[PDB]
């Protein structure tokens, strides 16, 4: 049965999945990214900072992460110097960002799928109606409006969320006063306290982050009323229970482009000098293997994608040239997402998932320094149970209590005495690399500056890297990997496929672009 | 009131400023005001043919669709065609055409549905227009005598994004019976958030009246006011932004960042051209191109001369301190 | 970190204001960022010998007190008896004078406590006093050189009442280790809220700008500043009223209601004499008495009738329109 | 025994109480309002309208009722006239101040008693601990913290809360713009879901208000669990389980000032045409009799009060002359509490009662015009288990779902494009009364200007009717004889002290001015 659903919605988008079902089961499947802005097209010619601008509105969730990456491109294509305040400053609104993407997502666009009537006969559907029903559930009306929390401590430091451009080359535009600092972190501790431990965890973050394996968690579960009834507890018994760590399993290859920087180790970004900066660690997983990722071994495949192209293009050398879809169709094309792909030695260029499962991959690598992020669990729960919607769904969650920490940290970190900008020389030529983990995952910036000018500006997005079209050689994107193996209830309501592309996280809007 | 939120060339920060919305907060806009969100791309529970039953329902009036909310552009690339915006088999133009022709009142929401915004840059390569307006010219998409079945044009809540307010205090006012207290500017802006200038309660004002400037980013920006070095578009940006403070916190221009003037039409100013982004063009050094509006460079520079001679001291000096 | 919180002559409206805080709500703060209240009038559950218990294991020194937050005047009526103030068993004063003589730090929140606020106007019945000041002299009721166990004077949170914030992030700051990012005016007030002006961030500053003034109350407000016929003390006035907005929706400016310079330590300014309230008093009919602080009469005139002849025509309008 | 109490806190300000104890049980009580702040003596001389700003200041929890009241002794002084927008501004003010004062005051000043270590042996005992214990009590958090709530809606209107002055002769400052309202409305909407109904009620406000008779209440209590289970719902059990329904009775007697007019009615404020404009009705109930509020009934006595005086003095002639406690202790005063008394015919110059319960006993009164809050319920109550802390208590609670019906009415019948200020003529001479209900009862203010200053300025304040000692007669205030036959299991935490006068939501701040 070939099942074309349209529109497949709560991915941030416009997004058409086609599958293949044989036997109640996708055997095959494309993703159809159906919407085109065109901002990379946009930026060529315009002013160097215009992406400080542009970007952030490539998506609305995650333009902040858009931001943070596209200074940090200027930051490092004008060799500026970054104040550790500034740093800090980006690393807490980046956080804050995503601390809202998490429960926003999981609770909107994610849990309410759990009330799908496919569900009906698990034991715990009922309470998975109570909790996840859209608007009127118990746990997502909390979970929807506390989200609000986290960006507005973005906004204490940006002046606004969604919408800022305040990260700009050489630090930030604002100047945090003490009572900012102060109110982020009261706005930080009530979210952690009402939502995050309250709600999501029914127990200390710190708790949860003593779950350092697949059975420690099952035993966090168990341990207590509370932890068994929070949102992750029944979030994970449900996952059991109707089978969601049994498909979405994926490429099982992980990109983390990582983000956060340790404030003393990029006071002057360079490209090369990214990774080690690091804390929530950079880190290709591929064939069982830790790499380190290198923004050189990152290709733009259009083979299947509506624009012009006849090679993978690393996107310093990157290229925009839509085809009409009518036309792209004829070719096989069949999405507006470009097909990043890695070159991954002995691989080839493979498709990675990107997103917090491919973080927390890379946080178990080996030789973690002391500010990176060294956290075994979900290597333990990769070779436990292996990649899932649950498991990908955990590892999202799984950076709340974590990214919280941080967050509280750096604004502890914060000398509000100190600089949080240095004025950079604005040259006219420049090759910037800015990176950052978006909360959906991998998200980069290769701008070009000529003559003052924007000459390139190519922009690569998690979603893109998970939700892209076949590439060359025909090798599914994350997604489409994921969502074959996908059992299909009902064909009338697929939602075992909304389950795959959001469990992603997909933001349609960042996938195109 | 049935509410259809659709999203054209949208980045759905529109959607994620909404949702930051705080009295109402969206889901007590959604539930307790009486407002049926039918669908939205980011919240509704329906996809495939379940969601596009839905749209059919509402574009054919099978079922009442009393606000049709549009964000993002109206596509219409490549070559007229709209196929550059594929949404649930149809270009999302022709959803537009039909759902604004069935709805009691249409909502743009973000420059991008209101005036074409950030896509219809140039070059444009989307063919993206806003819905009643391209850029400050009316007309956009739906030509300039589109009126809804309650008789408005297009209700333009601009924004890159739009604050929450902007909108829910609108649905709150259409749920509550107030929709004979929205008036709306020219731009279809409603006036009770868009008869003010982003300067107006602006922190930085006072800087602004003694012409003191900020002299850098950062904590430069602890004094002084964002328009003569950084471009701020404060005194020609309608807008409550420092009235209603964004996420309930701060505003662009308090944080020390210029406004950008995003609820205008002409956003982005300049199109973002090489020279313009954080930056105020001036003449001959010294005379800002843009003055404040409804003043003139004669006048504003002669007052702006004597601001500087009668500026007092704590002007001169950081306010925002730590 | 102990804190005990005492009344003098008190409305309690820094304690109703406090405990409107938001981002930390007072319970939050109570509870979750180490502040440990041991007792307050309004809020504390010991009474009688168990609440004295309390306060004389603090006086003595029995128990650690950490921050001694005192709110609403030090009665030295009758005669420096003090009695009309009696509390638990003696004069408030005593009290202040034992557990001002604990704490490791003193706070006096409102005006009443930090300068004798508005019990202190003529003809001061009960002759109250602030704590570390009378009015605007620097002395009070515990002198010029009293110091806390920490080192500082009494911290004066101002206000009638304090905006929580203005204590609330100032206990946050305590209890989050930023006690050292405290800076504090020479009024004692802490120049993260105090180095702004009312006027900083009121919506009405362009119409200031522009010498443009509210005529009228009600509707009238709906245009101009405050400051030439209603008193507004907002360009005299340190305050954080208008960046950091009262019950996170308004201040006075805002709303229409002229500053009345609660913040500093005169207020109520001119002791409510008759012509004084929500009046400019102006010389000569045109020149107010009173200029913006750091300005002289001179050149703010001057600067004026620039302003005036300079003015848009939106500066004459109404701008806060249904 | 003889037990004094000092202090007795939560009670907005300074009180200490005395009782004699026989046989555990208090047969005689001496209320001592301890603080004196003179703000009468304070305004004389001051500009006319010095009143709006020194009034609030007499209290920060009912600043705003002062506000209102001062600013319609202004109204009634000078002939003014008011738009009904501004009557309506008005009206919603002083209920979103009393609203505020409701839960702030049940959680933080009543309900953290119902914890005593008295009522261990209450099968409820724990689940009153759970909900009302001070800060952590699962009720007490939010009950709290969405007190703040309903001073939003007034910040909106007035600039702030406390501490606003917009209330002015001729109207109000403000001018309301739609998002005001709109807001308001949303801020409103909102207390009334998540604390209101969810919390207190257990149900909608229209369900609570259909209870007209004591067994309905009952029946309400047991009708569902949510109701049951509702804080309502468990302090009516507990109060009846622990006996809070068994003492605190009081004068029986009651006086209502009555506030909140209807718009059209009082366009023109005058005295004599005050109580037929009135929505929430004056009235006086007094030995089972109704009686029409006249001010010029009310007397002030200073027999045991610190001031000089020898004879009870109607407000107009009122004087604030204090004497050194000291000296008034020899002569048998104990209080800085004047001593209202009202004189009803028949029964001379007697205490009254005001508050909620009085007001709800003058909203029983037969002949309610239209505008008017007609309800029987607390006649029933009255006639059925009279007075006691748990009636009290059940009349304030009542009010909350009562006003907060008047405020979303009042803020839908806002005409936003309509005047909300008519400019006064600020006449030299002037003799003005302003009434309201503040939330703990009539709070009336007299004003007499002469030569264009105050001459004199009476405030009688609530808690002044129900605290305020014994007259010259000896006859004890109502809270004085409230607190005779309260039970006293423990003199060393005499709590049923503090049951009975935090019934009264006693404010001494208020009381002593
Ligand atoms: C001409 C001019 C000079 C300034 O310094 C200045 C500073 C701040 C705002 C505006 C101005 C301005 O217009
Ligand atoms: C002299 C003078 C005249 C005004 O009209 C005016 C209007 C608004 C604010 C200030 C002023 C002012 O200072
Ligand atoms: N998170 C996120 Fe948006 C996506 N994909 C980016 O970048
Ligand atoms: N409520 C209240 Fe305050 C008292 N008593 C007044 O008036
Ligand atoms: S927020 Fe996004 S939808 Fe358009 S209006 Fe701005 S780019
Ligand atoms: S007053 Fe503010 S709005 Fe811009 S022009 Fe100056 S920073
Ligand atoms: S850029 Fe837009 S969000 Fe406000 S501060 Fe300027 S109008
Ligand atoms: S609020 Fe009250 S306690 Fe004093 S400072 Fe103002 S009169
Ligand atoms: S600008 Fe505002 S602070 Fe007062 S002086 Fe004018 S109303
Ligand atoms: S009176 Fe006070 S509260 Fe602010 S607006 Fe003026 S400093
Ligand atoms: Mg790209
Ligand atoms: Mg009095
Ligand atoms: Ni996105
Ligand atoms: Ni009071």
């Amino acid at each position: 049965l070939d099942l074309f659903v349209s529109p497949l919605g709560r991915v941030e988008g416009d997004l058409d999945v086609r599958v293949t079902i044989n036997d109640g089961v996708v055997t095959s499947a494309w993703t159809e990214a159906a919407m085109f802005r065109g901002f990379e097209i946009i930026l060529r010619g315009k002013d160097p900072q215009a992406g400080l601008i542009v970007c952030p509105r490539i998506c609305g969730i995650c333009g902040g992460s858009h931001l943070y990456k596209s200074a940090y491109a200027l930051d490092t294509a004008w060799r500026t110097h970054m104040p550790p305040n500034a740093t800090l400053i980006r690393n807490i609104c980046q956080a804050c960002e995503t601390l809202q993407s998490i429960p926003r997502y999981f609770y909107a666009l994610f849990a309410i799928d759990l009330t799908n009537k496919n569900y009906a006969k698990s034991k715990l559907y009922d309470e998975a109606v109570r909790r996840f029903a859209p608007y009127v559930g118990t746990s997502y009306q909390p979970g929807v409006v506390l989200s609000a929390k986290p960006v507005e401590v973005y906004a204490i430091f940006g002046g606004q969320w969604p919408x800022s451009s305040f990260m700009v080359p050489g630090g930030v535009m604002s100047a945090p006063t003490l009572s900012d600092v102060t109110r982020a972190i009261a706005i930080l501790e009530h979210w952690n306290d009402n939502w995050l431990e309250k709600q999501w965890l029914g127990c200390s973050v710190d708790r949860w982050l003593e779950n350092k394996t697949w059975n420690d968690v099952l035993a966090w579960v168990d341990e207590n009323e509370s932890q068994y009834n929070s949102d992750c507890g029944f979030f994970i018994r449900y996952c059991l229970d109707v089978g969601l760590d049994k498909y979405g399993q994926g490429v099982g290859n992980y990109l983390a482009t990582g983000t956060y920087f340790e404030p003393s180790l990029y006071e002057n970004p360079t490209i090369e000098g990214r990774n080690a900066a690091l804390i929530g660690r950079s880190g290709v997983f591929a064939d069982g293997r830790y790499f380190e990722f290198d923004q050189a071994n990152v290709t733009e495949d259009v083979t299947h994608s509506f624009y012009e192209g006849n090679r993978p293009l690393h996107p310093f050398e990157g290229e925009t040239i839509p085809v009409n879809p009518e036309d792209g169709r004829r070719q096989g094309k069949y999405s507006w997402a470009k097909s990043p792909r890695y070159a991954v030695p002995g691989l080839g260029n493979v498709p990675l998932e990107t997103g917090p499962l491919a973080r927390r991959m890379a946080a178990s690598a080996p030789d973690a320094e002391t500010h990176q992020d060294d956290d075994p669990l979900f290597a333990d729960i990769y070779n436990a149970i292996g990649p899932s919607v649950m498991v990908r769904q955990l590892a999202r969650m799984h950076e709340g209590p974590k990214y919280y920490k941080w967050v509280r940290q750096w604004l502890d970190d914060l000398e509000l005495k100190e600089s949080f900008y240095t004025k950079p020389v604005e040259y006219a030529e420049g090759k910037g690399f800015g990176s950052t983990e978006a909360a959906r995952g991998a998200l980069s910036d290769w701008i070009v500056i000529e003559d003052s000018k924007i000459k390139n500006y190519q922009v690569v997005t998690p979603t893109a890297w998970n939700i892209g079209p076949r590439d060359a050689s025909e090798v599914l994107g994350p997604i489409e990997q994921a969502l074959v193996g996908s059992p299909i209830v009902d064909a009338e309501d697929p939602v075992e496929l909304g389950h795959v592309a959001r469990s992603f996280d997909s933001c349609l809007v960042c996938t195109v672009h | 009131a049935s509410v259809l939120w659709f999203q054209g060339g949208a980045c759905s920060g529109n959607t994620m400023s909404f949702l930051n919305a705080d009295e109402p907060n969206v889901v007590d806009l959604i539930v307790d005001f009486g407002l049926d969100l039918l669908w939205h791309p980011s919240l509704g529970l329906e996809l495939g043919n379940n969601a596009q039953k839905v749209f059919w329902d509402c574009a054919k009036g099978e079922r009442p669709l009393d606000i049709f909310v549009f964000e993002g552009t109206v596509i219409e690339a490549p070559n007229g065609t709209g196929q550059m915006d594929m949404f649930a088999g149809r270009p999302m133009k022709d959803w537009v055409t039909d759902l604004a022709g069935a709805a009691q009142i249409v909502v743009a929401i973000g420059d991008c549905a209101c005036f074409g915004g950030i896509p219809a840059m140039e070059p444009n390569p989307s063919g993206s227009t806003g819905l009643q307006f391209h850029k400050r010219e009316k007309g956009g998409f739906l030509g300039p005598d589109f009126r809804s079945k309650m008789g408005l044009p297009v209700i333009n809540v601009p924004g890159c994004p739009a604050h929450p307010d902007w909108i829910t205090q609108i649905l709150v006012a259409l749920a509550t019976g107030r929709a004979g207290d929205i008036t709306l500017d020219d731009l279809h802006r409603p006036e009770t958030f868009f008869k003010t200038f982003t300067q107006t309660g602006c922190t930085r004002v006072q800087f602004f009246e003694y012409k003191q400037s900020t002299l850098s980013f950062g904590e430069g920006t602890r004094t002084g006011c964002l328009f003569y070095e950084f471009g701020c578009r404060g005194p020609m940006t309608h807008s409550p932004c420092n009235r209603i403070l964004w996420n309930r916190q701060s505003s662009k221009t308090r944080a020390g960042m210029p406004c950008l003037g995003c609820t205008e039409p002409e956003f982005p100013h300049f199109d973002l051209a090489p020279g313009t982004v954080f930056k105020t063009q001036k003449v001959s050094g010294m005379i800002p191109k843009e003055v404040p509006e409804g003043t003139d460079h004669l006048t504003y520079m002669g007052l702006a001369a004597a601001a500087r001679i009668a500026a007092p001291q704590w002007s001169k000096e950081d306010m925002f301190v730590v």
